[PDB]
């Protein structure tokens, strides 16, 4: 019984299952570390490069760094040595046997669907193998057809609409506005208590500080207010070393350069706005769904209050008589992964797959005739 | 299928 | 191409003295004027529709002549006594007439009850009162118009004779009353019942004709009698609304005026007519276990030159060239002392 | 583990009859407000003298 | 600042100008866009397809107001019917207006209206429905010359070939006592087991069929034939003045459609030229071959 | 346990939400039908003039 | 809104043959069938109209079976012979069914000056045909 | 719309608004009405 797989990428996470399944079975961070310190050890083990869990352990010896960046891929080779990770260490499995199923951002430049497709027929000689927007799969994690979505991901945010089943070209709105950033803004702002954070590792520590003590003010005068009269909104981290450090104020102030983008100087709108202007662009009849129907996707979008503050200020900018609500699964971080588990099991997707044979008279363009 | 059909 | 009229321009126009229930009554006989003309039955005015005002002070609404029915707005309608002089005029520039008043008039001074008035022209009408026989019960319909008086018509209702004669044979409890080779005339407490019997004596009158056309002979027709089983039409329309508590109850005419009236009103006819059920459209609910539920229900002066700043480090980089001496400020204190 | 996996599933049963009290509140509201608006109309037909 | 325009109308075709612009106004398909999901695809396609017929219905002038009702039965599961509800015109209805109820009128989906069903008017159908399981479309009508025939002593004469295709026609006396259950017992046998066509005493016509275009096919030949034997017999007043054919002896005489798809094929492309755009799905959904 | 009793919170809280929706939605039908009542009989009172 | 539908199309066509004035006489056959539409005395598919194409080799022109009289136009009619037999078909994706037409073929090898046929079924001359006086 | 949507029986009465739309009856304009009497005129109208 020869099934599909999902492997879903994205800066800084990796997925990877069976198609059918419930759970993903490898879930690991899309990292690449190169040993910085001089190595005298005579006999023990010592490798080349580390990639995915086994590099985040070893984070005091490594220079970490990403092969994607805002959905971009910069080296290729790192992108390889993960590919490789994901299909013989984690699932243990030849990736010549089954069909893989991949996804990407929706807009990107030629080069890269391009590039990805002639690596995975090449290297892995992937039998047959199928690319996917990533928030389209997210609707249909959710299960409805129909509605506005909004990906939100450590590399890139976006919003699609897609009205039964089509996701309109001219309404997508891509705004560069990631985690990754909100973490470097959470350092800058962390620089001005006396806690100072310079290398990578200790961009994973902060990045799993923003993770734990974080989260999104109702009001963002009322809660400056309260903050600096009262001393109740204080949490304590305790660092991996021993130390102690007291969040304090920031808690609130790194998640809403989501809302703001003045802190970080970004010319571009908020995210509620761009939801807004991305419902603008499509045709008035479809409106009503549009605001009737719209789910949160991608980890950015799991700090605690995102969905009551998303549906003030989208509310705030909506017609009086217009109704909005806000979806929001609690696995909004794995639904695109989920969508590509559906959309392999059904019964006419096996001749949706891309033939291997076609490939040789068609070339590394034939995804755009085909997807 | 039908999305097939006509297109992509 | 613009048939659209507005039906309610009272508050556009704004120059009538209108009564206490003005307002209701013009929009309510107004819109039985304008399903007359999409009907069919009748387009050029003969004085078909009379309304009663109050009864207090008998005032009687009644059409303005040489007015087609698709032009009947409910501001252009008049008010006229029961002896036929005008009491308000409406805003329409025409000769007044009253001719045809009296004979419903005649049906004023008999019975109080009755407050509107419908008398029909129409070529099925006319052929079952020109008939030998009445309405024959040959046909549901004509179940449902119920018990009726004939009477002879010969033009004229303005003698004391005729009109007397007509309130005597009228009796106490009759609805319609057939004018021999000249039609039929519906009486209604309300309007929505004397509309009513109206489309229902319509329908019984073709469906006479046509068996009639039929058959030769009244024989061979095979009707049934009303008075046999005498039945009170109970069990009619059985409700399982769910906005309001199911109820057997309603009136003669409601139930099918609303939905006329709401057709009216969706084109763009700005009627006042005021709903008894409200109507709302709203989107189908869903059951599938695929849903997921919502969550919720100056630093810088602003007056400044760059070019005073390098002048000015220009003026202490001369001092610095010329390398003159100069001592510190010396403090007051051993200002004092010397 | 028991009594987590307990109250997550009793806060899964309970999501449904919270959106479903909320819709049934929304179409009172819209029956309330076609209401108001007939009383309106009501009143400004019998206020005139 | 403007209303939806109203097509110009004849002194005699008022109304079917009206039925006309309000259906160019209202799509009688408004189901589709996020209500797509709430129905299945079978449910839906009998909702499109009832609706569709309603409007065809007010537009051929076969509209009684409210008095006449129009029922499927659902494929899926069991015993689940459609009906317009009570209080709103042929006009109007739309396929997501329709209210679902089960047998004997307790009503099970409530629909996109306020409006609640007549259970007095599906009487009737749920005798129908009772007395035959294949019969799927019960259509119960009300022409002008229907009830002129109807009042007829001799009934429908087989004087023309569209009441010869009809076959054996069941009479319902009209007893008009409005008993409680003793008329679902007597339309039962009335119909006996095989009848498509039922003409009530006095009252009007209705037709019955396994899928709906079969029915319309056949309710349209019982209308087309009730006028040729009106006028014939008005014209005659006489055996003597006509010739009657018997049918015993005239009867001698991919996969296609069925019975009646023709028609109703036909006049859904009149409604969707018209500017319904209901979405009926079509056997063959171009009249002309693309070009080369 | 910090989990579970996260999920326990969540419990409480919905669970007193939809009783005070549920009794808020019982008065507004409540009351809505009065009005019905009521323009009922000044529309009757209408009629008999 | 779909607008009226053109009634001369076969210069778009420009595949199927030709014989002598056939361009013309075609649309005259359509242009009865929008004459019926306009009469209301026929609107359902059937054999109504049929045309004698030239006096030799026994070519005629009728209309194809499902086709409603308001959408037909001239490069949608059917060409048979005699015997009903296809032989150049139109324009029009339809089922072909030539049953209704062996009528008109008795009446067309009876009479050899007959060139057009008319048939209708409305209520009037079928009752003058149900009576006996005639 | 050059052509008004047809009645099952009244599509006469549509061609019949629809060329009221294409061509008035009132053709005589003020240059065209050149050595034209005025009775004429009014009659042509009315007939
Ligand atoms: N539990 C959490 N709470 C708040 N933010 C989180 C949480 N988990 C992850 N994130 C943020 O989401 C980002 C990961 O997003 P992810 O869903 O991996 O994007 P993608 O899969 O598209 O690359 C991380 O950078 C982190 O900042």
């Amino acid at each position: 019984d020869i099934a599909a797989l999902v492997v879903d990428n994205g800066s800084g996470m990796c997925k990877a299952g069976f198609a059918g399944d419930d759970a993903p079975r490898a879930v690991f961070p899309s990292i690449v570390g190169r040993p910085r310190h001089q190595g005298v050890m005579v006999g023990m083990g010592q490798k080349d490069s580390y990639v995915g869990d086994e590099a985040q352990s070893k984070r005091g010896i490594l220079t970490l760094k990403y092969p994607i960046e805002h959905g971009i891929v910069t080296n290729w080779d790192d992108m390889e040595k993960i590919w490789h990770h994901t299909f013989y260490n984690e699932l243990r499995v030849a990736p010549e046997e089954h069909p893989v199923l991949l996804t990407e951002a929706p807009l990107n430049p030629k080069a890269n669907r391009e590039k990805m497709t002639q690596i995975m027929f090449e290297t892995f000689n992937t039998p047959a193998m199928y690319v996917a927007i990533q928030a389209v799969l997210s609707l249909y994690a959710s299960g409805r057809t129909t509605g506005i979505v909004m990906d939100s991901g450590d590399g890139v945010t976006h919003t699609v609409p897609i009205y039964e089943g089509y996701a309109l070209p001219h309404a997508i709105l891509r705004l560069d506005l990631a985690g990754r950033d909100l973490t470097d803004y959470l350092m800058k702002i962390l620089t001005e208590r006396g806690y100072s954070f310079t290398t990578t590792a200790e961009r994973e520590i902060v990045r799993d500080i923003k993770e734990k003590l974080c989260y999104v003010a109702l009001d963002f005068e009322q809660e400056m207010a309260t903050a600096a009269s009262s001393s109740s909104l204080e949490k304590s981290y305790e660092l991996p070393d021993g130390q102690v450090i007291t969040i304090g104020n920031e808690r609130f102030r790194c998640p809403e350069a989501l809302f703001q983008p003045s802190f970080l100087g970004m010319e571009s709108c908020g995210i509620h706005e761009t939801t807004f202007n991305s419902i603008m662009k499509c045709d008035v009849d479809i409106r009503k769904d549009l605001y009737a129907n719209t789910v949160l996707s991608g980890g950015t979008t799991m700090y605690p209050g995102i969905a009551d503050r998303m549906q003030k200020e989208i509310t705030a900018l909506a017609p009086s008589t217009m109704k909005i609500k806000i979806i929001a699964p609690p696995e909004r971080k794995y639904s695109v992964w989920i969508g590509g588990s559906i959309l392999a099991s059904l019964s006419t997707f096996q001749q949706m797959w891309i033939s291997k044979q076609e490939y040789d008279e068609s070339g590394p363009s034939i995804v755009h005739r085909k997807c | 299928q039908e999305q097939f059909k006509k297109g992509k | 191409f613009s048939m659209m009229t507005p039906i309610n321009d009272l508050h556009t126009a704004d120059s009538l003295n209108l009564a206490k229930g003005e307002r209701l009554m013009r929009c309510k006989i107004s819109s039985v004027y304008r399903l007359l003309d999409l009907y069919g039955w009748a387009q050029l005015s003969d004085t078909y529709v009379t309304l009663r005002v109050s009864k207090e002070q008998d005032h009687f609404l009644i059409s303005p002549k040489g007015v087609s029915c698709s032009e009947v707005t409910a501001s252009s309608l008049i008010k006229v006594n029961i002896l036929g002089e005008v009491v308000e005029k409406g805003s329409s520039c025409f000769p007044v007439d009253t001719t045809g008043f009296c004979l419903h008039s005649a049906i004023y001074a008999a019975r109080p009850d009755v407050r509107c008035i419908i008398h029909l022209h129409t070529p099925a009408t006319a052929a079952v009162s020109a008939m030998k026989w009445g309405l024959l019960p040959v046909s549901h319909n004509a179940l449902l118009v119920g018990d009726m008086a004939y009477f002879d018509f010969n033009g004229e209702m303005e003698q004391e004779a005729d009109r007397i004669n007509l309130q005597k044979c009228l009796g106490p409890t009759c609805k319609i009353l057939v004018l021999r080779n000249h039609g039929v005339v519906a009486l209604g407490d309300t309007v929505e019942e004397a509309f009513y019997k109206v489309f229902h004596l319509q329908a019984a009158c073709e469906i006479q004709v046509s068996a009639l056309s039929s058959a030769g002979g009244v024989e061979n027709l095979i009707l049934l009698e009303q008075e046999k089983h005498r039945p009170h039409e109970v069990g009619s329309v059985q409700w399982a609304g769910s906005t309001f508590g199911p109820m057997q109850k309603s009136r003669l005419g409601e139930h099918e005026f609303e939905a006329l009236m709401r057709m009216l009103d969706n084109l763009g006819y700005r009627t006042g007519y005021p709903y008894r059920y409200p109507l709302v459209q709203e989107k189908t609910k869903h059951k599938s276990e695929v849903e997921i539920p919502a969550t919720v229900t100056q630093f810088v002066p602003l007056y400044t030159d760059p070019q005073e700043v390098l002048d000015m480090r220009n003026k202490i980089r001369e001092q610095n060239r010329q390398d003159v001496k100069s001592a510190g400020p010396q403090s007051q204190l051993l200002a004092s002392v010397i | 583990e028991t009594r987590a996996e307990f109250a997550e599933r009793s806060v899964a049963k309970l999501e449904k009859t919270i959106d479903d009290l909320e819709d049934k509140l929304k179409c009172t509201k819209e029956e309330h407000l076609c209401t108001q608006r007939m009383l309106d109309q009501t009143l400004l037909d019998l206020n005139e003298m | 600042t403007n209303v939806p325009n109203v097509y110009p109308a004849a002194p005699q075709g008022g109304m079917a100008a009206l039925n006309m612009s309000l259906g160019m106004v209202t799509p009688v398909n408004d189901l589709r866009g996020s209500d797509s999901i709430a129905y299945d695809k079978g449910e839906k396609l009998l909702r499109c397809k009832l609706a569709a017929l309603y409007r065809l219905a007010d537009l051929f002038g076969w509209s009684h107001l409210i008095y006449n009702h129009i029922t499927t039965r659902v494929s899926s599961e069991q015993e689940h019917f459609l009906i317009v509800p009570f209080g709103l015109l042929y006009s109007e209805v739309t396929a997501s207006s329709l209210v679902k109820i089960n047998l004997q009128g307790d009503v099970v989906d409530r629909g996109s209206t306020n409006l609640g069903v007549n259970q007095a008017g599906f009487t009737l159908h749920s005798a129908v429905y009772a007395a035959r399981p294949d019969v799927k479309c019960v259509v119960h009508i009300h022409t002008p010359a229907g009830a002129a025939v109807s009042a007829m002593k001799c009934g429908l004469l087989p004087i023309s070939p569209e009441a010869l295709s009809l076959g054996e026609v069941a009479y319902h006396d009209y007893h008009g006592i409005l008993v409680d259950e003793e008329e679902k017992v007597l339309i039962q046998k009335n119909l006996g087991p095989k009848s498509k066509v039922l003409i009530l005493r006095n009252h009007g016509l209705v037709s019955v069929g396994e899928s709906v275009e079969e029915a319309f096919y056949y309710i349209h030949n019982l209308v087309v034939a009730c006028e040729i034997q009106v006028r014939t017999l008005a014209s005659a007043g006489g055996p003597d003045n006509l010739v009657l054919l018997d049918p015993g002896k005239y009867k001698a005489k991919p996969p296609a459609w069925q019975i009646g798809e023709q028609e109703f094929e036909a006049l859904m492309r009149m409604l969707d030229n018209l500017g319904y755009r209901t979405g009926y799905p079509y056997r063959y959904p171009a009249l002309r071959e693309k070009s080369k | 346990e910090t989990r579970a009793e996260f999920a326990e919170r969540s419990v409480t809280k919905l669970e007193k939400s939809i009783d005070d929706l549920e009794e808020k939605v019982a008065h507004a039908k409540e009351e809505n039908l009065s009005m019905h009542q009521m323009l009922d009989q000044t529309l009757l009172e209408l009629n008999n003039m």
